This record gives C-alpha cells, sequence and structure tokens, in this order.
RNA sequence: UUCAAAUGAGAACUUUGAAGACUGAAGUGGGGAAAGGUUCCACGUCAACAGCAGUUGGACGUGGGUUAGUCGAUCCUAAGAGAUGGGGAAGCUCCGUUUCAAAGGCCUGAUUUUAUGCAGGCCACCAUCGAAAGGGAAUCCGGUUAAGAUUCCGGAACCUGGAUAUGGAUUCUUCACGGUAACGUAACUGAAUGUGGAGACGUCGGCGCGAGCCCUGGGAGGAGUUAUCUUUUCUUCUUAACAGCUUAUCACCCCGGAAUUGGUUUAUCCGGAGAUGGGGUCUUAUGGCUGGAAGAGGCCAGCACCUUUGCUGGCUCCGGUGCGCUUGUGACGGCCCGUGAAAAUCCACAGGAAGGAAUAGUUUUCAUGCCAGGUCGUACUGAUAACCGCAGCAGGUCUCCAAGGUGAACAGCCUCUAGUUGAUAGAAUAAUGUAGAUAAGGGAAGUCGGCAAAAUAGAUCCGUAACUUCGGGAUAAGGAUUGGCUCUAAGGGUCGGACGAUCAACUUAGAACUGGUACGGACAAGGGGAAUCUGACUGUCUAAUUAAAACAUAGCAUUGCGAUGGUCAGAAAGUGAUGUUGACGCAAU
RNA sequence: AUGGUGAACUAUGCCUGAAUAGGGUGAAGCCAGAGGAAACUCUGGUGGAGGCUCGUAGCGGUUCUGACGUGCAAAUCGAUC
C-alpha cells in the first residue's frame, strides 16, 4: 500500500523502471478509442441542446474521426471559432 | 498515405513465392474480394462466399458464377448465343 | 418455494384437504429509517409447493393466528 | 482463492461438461453445472428469428403452454409476418392473372 | 521386390474417397412420363458449396407427379442460375439457361452441360468447373447427335439423352497458383489420400522401378508399353511421342 | 535439518510440541479419464519385505466399508463392423448391406356366442453392433461416518409413464377474446397426409455486457504488535436448485417523407425496396426485488461439566473502483481451389376426416389433487511408492480449478491457503575427479577447426549501408540516457442550464534537489561485419551413432483415358478401389 | 516349407473430442489534410493481414563428440539449441 501511494504521486516511473515497451504498458489503440468516444460523446451533446446544427456536427463528426483534434477542450475552441464567423 | 508502391494486397506474403507468382495472385484476390452491383436490387451489395458463389447482402439473393468473378467472359458469349439461337426457333 | 400476497387465497388454502401442517415465523427487521417491527410469516406446506403469506402488520397478524382452522396442525416457531 | 472441481466424472472441457462458479449459503464455492444455452425457432422462409416464441432445448417444448409456442395469426410459429404478407400477396394476385 | 505405390490403391484401405462432408451425389430427375412428353417446373431452393468439387450445386424442389409430396433434386449449377429462379425439364422446355432438354429439341451450336452418355443415366459428361459440351449436328433418320467433348473428342450420342443449357460454374478456378504447400494439403485433405508424391528415382530398387544407382536416373526408357503387367506400369504408359 | 517430551527391551528415522526450511496456484495443492484391485478404515502386530534402522508402513494377522426416478451405463447415430435374400468356393468359409426376395405391423371399424375372425385406408422406411470426451427428459442446499454420499438424514424442487376428480375456461352465433399493427393471454376441438423449425456445429481479431476472483472506503466483532510510532497489521460480515414479478443489444410495427444528404461503429456501413426523429412490440443470455431463508451457515460473549454433553444471549450491515485476471455471452470483422458430422428425439404450422350443446357437453397443451420409477457401476491411488518399464526404477502416461508483490508477462525471484520436511548416517577436508567459479600482462600465438568459455542483452531517444523479387535487408552497423526525492504541465465521468460544484483512473513529457558517477544495481536478457559453396522459403526422415546439400513443396512439362474406358485389387463371384467421380477430372512419371 | 497370432509400440488415412503467456513488425479496407489545369501525387491517423518474427507451455533433439557408460535408465541426466 505504500509503494502504490508513491506510484501515485508519480515516483518509481522512471525510464529506468520500465521494462515493456510504451505500447506493452499501454496500447495505442485503447488510447485511441478513448479519446475518439470522447470527442463523439460531446458532438452528440451540443447537438442535442441546440448549441450546434446537424450540418456543422456533420462536419466536425469525421474530422474528428479524421485526428483533426488532439484533445476534448481542442475540438470545444475550434467550435468557438467556427461559431464566431 | 500510400504504404506500398506495388505490391498492394500481397504484401502478406512477404518477399516469398517470387515476383511473379506474386503477381498473379494479386490481380485474383482483387477480383474475389471486390464488391459488386446486383442485378435484382440494384445495389453494390455483392460479395463471393465460397468459390463460384455470389450472394447480395440485401434482398438475400444467390446467384451461381465464376470462381473469382461474377461473371465470366465465357459465360457472357454463352448467354448471346443460347438468345441467338432460342429467336429462331420461335420467330 | 411460492408466496401468496392475498389474505382471501390463503384462507381456501388452508381447506384444500392436502394441507396437514403449517409453521409462523416471527422476525425482527428494521424498516427504512424508523422504530424495529416484527414482521410474521404464515408457510403453508401444500403437496407439491409451500405457500409463504408475509404480513408486516402485527395487529392484523394476531387475527390471522386466530382466525385458523382449528383442526390444522400449527408449529409456532 | 477457493479452487473447484468437477461434480461429474467427465474430466474434460466439452460442451456438454461446461460449469459455472457460485457461493453456497455454506460459504465457499462450488462449480454448477450449466446446460446449453438454446437457440430460437426460424422462420421457414427467410431464416430469421421468430418473434415471439419462447426459446427452449427440443424436449421442453412438450412442458410449456401452447400459448408459449406460437401466434395468434395463420402460419403463426411457422413463419414471420413478413412472408406471410408476401404469401397472401402473391397468392391474390397470381390467381387473378389466371382468370385473365 | 515388393508391391509398388500403385499397385496398392486398388485395395481401398486408405486411398477410399472422403466423402463425409458431401452434399449428395449431383444428377439429374428419373426419365419419367413428363420429361419424355412435356415439361414440369422446380424451382430452385438454395445454391451451395460441395466438399471436393469445385463447381457450386443446387438444390432444385419438384412436385411429386403421382403423389402429394415435394422431391429434391440436386443439380450442378450453371452460371446466372439464381436462388428463386424456375427450371423447366422435359422435351417441351424452353432453350433457357438452366432448363434441362433432350439433345435432339436444340438448334445447331447449342452450348450445353451434364450431358447424359445414355438415356436416363441422369448425367455423364462436361460436369467439372468451366466445362461444356457443344452440339454440331444431328441424324434425324438415325435418332444420333454428333457433339464436341471438352477434350477435343467427338462423339456420337443418341438424340434422347439429356442436358442443361449453359456452362458449369465456378470457372477460372484452375489459374490461380496455390503458391505453397499448405493449400495443395487442404485441397487433398477433402478429396482422398494422393498427396504429397514421392518420386521413384529416390527410392530403393525394392520399391520401384526407378529405385537405386550410384545416381538418380532412370536408367532405361520411361515409355511403357500397353501390354505391360501390374508393377511394371510406372512412368509413361503408351506413349505415341514425348518431348515438348 | 535441530531441541525436548511421550512410547518401548531397544529411537538420527514412530507420535506430540517447539524451531528452522521448501513446493510458491502450468504446485510437492484440490478432483478425475485409462490402468490396478482392496492398496481404503480400525484393532492386533514385526520372522520375512521397506538395498541403514524401525516400536512405523501401500508389510503380516483379524474384521469393517462402496446406498441414486434426477450422476453415468443403458438409448442414438459417426468412421466402420456384420446376419438375412442370393452368388462364389473341394472345403474351413468368401462376397455384399438394399443388394435380380411373395421380406413387416398401429389407429380403428365390424362382433356383445370369445376373443379377436372379418371390412376401406394409412405406411413400404426392410436386421443388428458401433462413443463412461459427440447427441441426450429430470436436484439442489445444510448436516452426518473410523472409512459412504449431488446416492444416507432434514428441508426444498423437478421429469417421465400411468390413473382420475374438482375448480376455472368454453358452448343457445357450438369449437375464446383484445391490439391499426408488431402481437398479447391461465385456458381456448384437430385424424390421414404434407411442410418447416429445433437437435446441428470452423477458426482468428478487437469491442460491448455478465459472473467469480483481485483491489479498496465506513461500521459491528475477534486476534497480533505497542522502548517509540502506527484512528494500525491480520481475520469474520455468506445466500443453492427452483418459483413469481421485472429486466436487452439485435430484430420488427405504426406515424411521418429526407440534398443545405443525414444517421452512425474502435473497426464504413445504412436509407424513397422509406433514413433521422416521435410512439410501440418481442427473444430473457443476463441482472434486480421477493419467496426458498435464517429456522441454515459464519463470527463472538456470558453460564453449567468425569458426564449420555449442553443452555441462554447478541451481530451477521452499507459502499466504491477497472486497457485488471479467469470464464461465459452478444453484435460485428478477417480468412479458404479448406466453407468447417449424423441420427434418435421434441415442437409448430398447412390440411379439415370425425366428434360434438339447452336441461346439456367438451377441454387433462389452465390450476390443484393420487400412484410408480427396475437393472449394473459408485471404496481408494492416479504416480520421484497403489498404472507400464523384471523393482517402492531421476524414464513413460489424457485433462479441469489457479491468490499477493516485482515485471510486458502462465518468465525468473519472494510470500498466503493447502501439502511435505521424504532420498542410510557420523567424522575428517590428501591426491585425482564431477559440478560451480575468479584471475596480473598478452589476446587464438592453442587447436583439424574459436571446441569450450567470455563478451552482447531490457526500455526510451538518435542514427542505419551494399543489395533487392520493392515486400525486405533492419534490433543492419553505430551512439546517448536509466536511482532516490520534492514539484510542475497535459490527457476524464456525472448533475440541475451559461459556467461552476463534486467524484475517480495510471499514462506521457518536463524541471529542481540529492550520492564514493551509483541506478534494466538481484533476477531477467541479441555478439557483430565482409564474402564463397549449396538448398528457394515454412515443412519432413534413419525410435537407440548420420537432421544434411537427402525427402517434400509451390511452379513447369510429358503420358494414358469419353465409361462396352484408363490405372489398380481378387482363388472365384450376380466381387471390388478411384467413384457421392466425368477432361478446370482421374490415373502414371 | 505348412498352418496360425499380433497396429496396447510405431507408420499412414478416416471419425469424434481437447490444447497452444506476453512482445516486435504493421499488408488490404477506411477517415482527414496538403500539392496540382488535369490525370493525379504526397503527409498524418485508423485498421490488424501473414504456412511473418522474439519468446513461455508444448513438440523436437544441434553441440559440448559434457555427465553416466557392471548407469536412476537395454537410450537416461545437465547445459546449449
Ligand atoms: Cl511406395
Ligand atoms: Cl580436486
Ligand atoms: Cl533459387
Ligand atoms: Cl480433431
Ligand atoms: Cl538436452
Ligand atoms: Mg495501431
Ligand atoms: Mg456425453
Ligand atoms: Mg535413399
Ligand atoms: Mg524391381
Ligand atoms: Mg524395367
Ligand atoms: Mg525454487
Ligand atoms: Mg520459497
Ligand atoms: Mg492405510
Ligand atoms: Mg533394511
Ligand atoms: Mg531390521
Ligand atoms: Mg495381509
Ligand atoms: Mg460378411
Ligand atoms: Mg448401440
Ligand atoms: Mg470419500
Ligand atoms: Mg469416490
Ligand atoms: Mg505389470
Ligand atoms: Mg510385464
Ligand atoms: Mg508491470
Ligand atoms: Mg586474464
Ligand atoms: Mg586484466
Ligand atoms: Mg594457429
Ligand atoms: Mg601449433
Ligand atoms: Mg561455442
Ligand atoms: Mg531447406
Ligand atoms: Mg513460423
Ligand atoms: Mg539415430
Ligand atoms: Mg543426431
Ligand atoms: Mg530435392
Ligand atoms: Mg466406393
Ligand atoms: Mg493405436
Ligand atoms: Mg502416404
Ligand atoms: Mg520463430
Ligand atoms: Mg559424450
Ligand atoms: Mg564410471
Ligand atoms: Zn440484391
Ligand atoms: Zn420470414
Amino acid at each position: 500500500r505504500a509503494h502504490a501511494q508513491s506510484k501515485r504521486e508519480g515516483r518509481h516511473s522512471g525510464y529506468g523502471k520500465r521494462k515493456g515497451t510504451r505500447e506493452a504498458r499501454l496500447p495505442s489503440q485503447v488510447v485511441w478509442i478513448r479519446r475518439l468516444r470522447v470527442l463523439r460523446r460531446l458532438l452528440a451533446k451540443y447537438r442535442d441542446a441546440g448549441k450546434i446544427d446537424k450540418h456543422l456536427y456533420h462536419v466536425l463528426y469525421k474530422e474528428s474521426k479524421g485526428n483533426a483534434f488532439k484533445h476534448k477542450r481542442a475540438l470545444v475552441e475550434h467550435i468557438i471559432q467556427a461559431k464566431a464567423d | 498515405a500510400k504504404r506500398t508502391k506495388k505490391v498492394g494486397i500481397t504484401g502478406k506474403y512477404g518477399v516469398r513465392y517470387g515476383s511473379s507468382l506474386r503477381r498473379q495472385v494479386k490481380k485474383l484476390e482483387i477480383q474475389q474480394h471486390a464488391r459488386y452491383d446486383c442485378s435484382f436490387c440494384g445495389k453494390k451489395t455483392v460479395k463471393r462466399g465460397a468459390a463460384g458463389i455470389w450472394t447480395c447482402s440485401c434482398c438475400k439473393k444467390t446467384v451461381a458464377g465464376g470462381a473469382y468473378t461474377v461473371s465470366t467472359a465465357a459465360a457472357a458469349t454463352v448467354r448471346s448465343t443460347i438468345r441467338r439461337l432460342r429467336e429462331m426457333v420461335e420467330a | 418455494a411460492r408466496e401468496i400476497t392475498d389474505i382471501k387465497q390463503f384462507l381456501e388454502l388452508t381447506r384444500r384437504a392436502d394441507v396437514k401442517t403449517a409453521t409462523v415465523k416471527i422476525n425482527k427487521k428494521l424498516n427504512k429509517a424508523g422504530k424495529p417491527f416484527r414482521q410474521t410469516k404464515f408457510k403453508v406446506r401444500g403437496s407439491s409447493s409451500l405457500y409463504t403469506l408475509v404480513i408486516n402488520d402485527a395487529g392484523k397478524a394476531k387475527k390471522l393466528i386466530q382466525s385458523l382452522p382449528p383442526t390444522l396442525k400449527v408449529n409456532r416457531l | 482463492a477457493q479452487r473447484v472441481t468437477f461434480r461429474r466424472r467427465n474430466p474434460y472441457n466439452t460442451r456438454s461438461n461446461k460449469i459455472k462458479v457460485v457461493k453456497t449459503p455454506g460459504g465457499i464455492l462450488r462449480a454448477q453445472h450449466v446446460k446449453k444455452l438454446a437457440t430460437r425457432p426460424k422462420c421457414g422462409d427467410c431464416g430469421s428469428a421468430l418473434q415471439g416464441i419462447s426459446t427452449l432445448r427440443p424436449r421442453q417444448y412438450a412442458t410449456v403452454s401452447k400459448t408459449h409456442k406460437t401466434v395468434s395469426r395463420a402460419y403463426g410459429g411457422s413463419r414471420c409476418a413478413n412472408c406471410v404478407k408476401e404469401r397472401i400477396i402473391r397468392a391474390f394476385l397470381i390467381e387473378e392473372q389466371k382468370i385473365v | 521386390g515388393r508391391v509398388i505405390r500403385n499397385q496398392r490403391k486398388g485395395a481401398g484401405s486408405i486411398f477410399t474417397s472422403h466423402t463425409r462432408l458431401r452434399q449428395g451425389a449431383a444428377k439429374l430427375r428419373t426419365l419419367d412420363y413428363a420429361e419424355r412428353h412435356g415439361y414440369i417446373r422446380g424451382i430452385v431452393k438454395q445454391i451451395v458449396h460441395d466438399s471436393g468439387r469445385g463447381a457450386p450445386l443446387a438444390k432444385v424442389v419438384f412436385r411429386d407427379p403421382y403423389k402429394y409430396r415435394l422431391r429434391e433434386e440436386i443439380f450442378i449449377a450453371n452460371e446466372g442460375v439464381h436462388t428463386g429462379q424456375f427450371i423447366y425439364a422435359g422435351k417441351k422446355a424452353s432453350l433457357n439457361v438452366g432448363n434441362v432438354l433432350p439433345l435432339g429439341s436444340v438448334p445447331e451450336g447449342t452450348i450445353v452441360s451434364n450431358v447424359e452418355e445414355k438415356p436416363g443415366d441422369r448425367g455423364a459428361l462436361a460436369r467439372a468447373s468451366g466445362n461444356y459440351v457443344i452440339i454440331i449436328g444431328h441424324n434425324p433418320d438415325e435418332n444420333k447427335t454428333r457433339v464436341r467433348l471438352p477434350s477435343g473428342a467427338k462423339k456420337v450420342i443418341s438424340s434422347d439423352a439429356r442436358g442443361v443449357i449453359g456452362v458449369i460454374a465456378g470457372g477460372g478456378r484452375v489459374d490461380k497458383p496455390l503458391l505453397k504447400a499448405g493449400r495443395a494439403f487442404h485441397k487433398y485433405r477433402l478429396k482422398r489420400n494422393s498427396w504429397p508424391k514421392t518420386r521413384g528415382v529416390a527410392m530403393n530398387p525394392v520399391d520401384h522401378p526407378h529405385g537405386g544407382g550410384n545416381h538418380q536416373h532412370i536408367g532405361k526408357a520411361s515409355t511403357i508399353s500397353r501390354g505391360a503387367v501390374s508393377g511394371q506400369k510406372a512412368g509413361l504408359i503408351a506413349a505415341r511421342r514425348t518431348g515438348l
């Protein structure tokens, strides 16, 4: 339990403590699935609330699939610029 | 982004079996995995099951065809020959 | 293995001619957010099934115990 | 960390020797042998699963009531509604064409 | 020496056909009154794969003329035949792909398949995928019909023999190389035990007439006469010529 | 391995206690299939056997022990085996399995002499054997013995076959009604015959969900540590078959009519053959609540006592989390010149032969009630001692369950549960060995030959040639970094409507500080480069001296054959293989 | 030479079952973006193919011509593979 608390603080995580590859420690596909589901969940939330229209929603849907936004707030900033013009 | 220059679907074979044999397989592999138009419903939903069997995803209809294509060149000629001879026995 | 929530059908079971034994079980359980109450269960042993009637009101429980047929073998606890 | 064993003489992992782990009122883990899952009856014409029909092993249908094994319509537990609709339309139109 | 490989196959112990997954023998209908005088209509139910056979098979259902039931027939599917299609078989059937007609009731140049050698044997010729028979003549006085076979031979057949209009489906199969030993293995896994093959010159003299020697060679002419006996017929039997 | 006690004539080896250790969940743990056959358990007991010993034992003597309508066998069919009818053969016998056969029996009508003669029709499928892992009607929990249990006891269920009554439903419109529909229900006539479904099915990949396990918070008990510290460390807090209600991705129905094309998966498919959207229907894998059921089981406290051994009390509660592990399952996707059993058996529908009501009948597919369920197997070992190898032999022998940490990990290493602590011992430390190791300077000078050994090794970043079938070569080659500690930055879910509040994951990157410059600190873990001969590759063989360049292989070419046939088998045959085959085929090189 | 017995080992076919951590490489298909008159050409993601590859269980048996060689064993033991 003491060792687990140190790791949650960021200890014992340097290059000398890693024996598997980055993919083995955390698959790239797992990372992609989590963020793409985040982006799609946000888009449906905005559309159902009336904050965005289906025409802009459809465009942003295929941009997120195309790796246009790196995280959630990058999509939000893009939407603000789109709605400010 | 283009991943291979010329091997295409035959990149699964690596460097084995010879370039000429891999080129021959490539031409036939694309045809048998291709999607074809259905003559019954007009949609692009016809794919191959076993060799010579072609089934449409919609309209649930199966047509007997070629080993790697829906219709062979030889079978197309036979249809024309039968049609020409059919009209000579009824008219 | 079967539960009944109607008193009228419970009394019909006690005179079904194939029922010979019954038992009364008293449970001391806590309600949602109040003082503990006594819960009683009436179990009738049929030929094929056991029928359990559960009532949480002690006032109505006393009447039902008295109204049981005098020719039925009733086991208390 | 309690480990379990088979409760029959068959020691192999076949389709008829599948088990599930459950906890008993005695507080210990014990294997539970489970029967193979049932398959829904299929339509005679199109092959799709029939709506409103119970899913059971073949011998179990003799124990359930008829209301669980049929639908209140022609070809109830044999053909689905859409296939029955096609049969009626085809029957009417073809017979009319025969007269003319 | 000992009994050679090709002699052992006749005993049929481990060299029998693997027929567990076969759909059934592919044959036409039995020649009956409706076939020889008129026509009978059948319905294609499904087109299915048959293990050990390149060409697909078609399941066609006919009605029994003499009692109330359905009869199931297994045909070799021609190109263009589809599920739900009506099939007409008989003397008065139309000239359409999939129909079964006598060879004497079709015009010159007709393409047919699953042709009967004799009336009623239910199909003997042109059964493999992509093969067909060309009708090239009629002899009405002698009730004979001249046809061309896939091998190129010319044969004279009775005009009452039946055939199916069209070409056997699945053509072009042999144009794709197997490309590895594994696919050859699975091909013959569902046919018979004839693969892989060991060369005779790699064996010992007790095993094969080509066996032995301090070099791997045949040592005598590989052209063997027709009159040779079992144990001798290894190589090119009764060859008229050799070479490219 | 060690100390002590007990037992005994006798104890390094038996028993008990204490200590030190190991197997470390792909076990030295807990069950089985074959095979063995009483080795199982108790009492007595040591001549022989346990390559020392023996008070001990799988030894010796005497007895005890295996309980089933629900677990298997029995039934079904698989490859295949094999009677009959017939044909061969001097003959023992051979062929063949629906075959040149007059091949057999269940619904009832007709009779009230007695039991089945006689009248239409139905069906022609024509032995039998073949699976303790395939198919398959039906059971669970608690307790109980020296040794038995899903088999005994208590309680609670279920199936099949057979008897029958009541209630309910239905009928004077004779064989039920509701919903536009998908369809719903406590029921709700259906012979011959026909049709369909279930039985019934490959493999791999990621994703969704469930169960058990793992991790963790609060609380109610017990135990351990307490010089000092630790609201601390360990442990108990469980819920079966079955039953009622309810619960779902998919699919489907009604309304509606879409380009400014929309919807939508991690993975691009779907829509005028009707999308999105709104409202409904259904399968019950699965989950929830209740009954079963706290009366059980578990954890504690206060009291009696040689005793047949007990009594009275309480508590047994409420949460969180996930690229976790194992396993089940759903919707999908990839692959084939490979498309991945059969039968018994059960159900539905089509059909409409008969049977049926008014002072009366029918449904045992609705509920309840009654009776019966035979035969054989069942102990134990399952292996460094119960099987086979001449044996208590370091060999061989099919399979299920699988905790914590480190780490990519079912690797190695340490630990918990459980199980062992067995293999003749004591003393000494010569040579030579077997096994494990280290070396100044030189670095293959050794040797047939770098044989053996050493060096390299994880991860992150940088960098990577000739040649090439363009796929590779490639971890080419060649460099740098890696601990600890204190911080910083980025990456999410949900909730009332423009922003806040609140909750919970290890992932990556960076910066200070610190040390005998150490840090994949044990464990784990590639040497590389320039060329020649040869086989293309993966694959295969001389069990017990040869693994290769030998065989095979894809590719290429030649040869025979259209069935009254080619190749091959048989003593013969009314006999066979290819052949459930037909030249894009079979056969022979 | 005559008449018999064996596929419990092993060789090959067939029928019915079962078993096989964790990594590296990144083929088709698909999405977005950039260059270009056009044909088209490039970049970043997604996806997870192969008688591919590192390496456990498993199967096999290269070398030390190691141990043993009246052996534990009429073929075994250890390391390496
Ligand atoms: Cl041979
Ligand atoms: Cl020495
Ligand atoms: Cl070469
Ligand atoms: Cl198998
Ligand atoms: Cl070895
Ligand atoms: Mg990827
Ligand atoms: Mg079984
Ligand atoms: Mg040789
Ligand atoms: Mg010879
Ligand atoms: Mg010769
Ligand atoms: Mg160890
Ligand atoms: Mg240990
Ligand atoms: Mg004993
Ligand atoms: Mg001794
Ligand atoms: Mg002695
Ligand atoms: Mg004895
Ligand atoms: Mg016989
Ligand atoms: Mg049998
Ligand atoms: Mg026992
Ligand atoms: Mg037992
Ligand atoms: Mg023996
Ligand atoms: Mg022996
Ligand atoms: Mg780790
Ligand atoms: Mg030195
Ligand atoms: Mg030195
Ligand atoms: Mg030298
Ligand atoms: Mg020298
Ligand atoms: Mg070496
Ligand atoms: Mg080689
Ligand atoms: Mg490989
Ligand atoms: Mg050898
Ligand atoms: Mg060797
Ligand atoms: Mg060779
Ligand atoms: Mg045969
Ligand atoms: Mg054998
Ligand atoms: Mg062979
Ligand atoms: Mg490898
Ligand atoms: Mg040696
Ligand atoms: Mg020696
Ligand atoms: Zn279509
Ligand atoms: Zn249908």
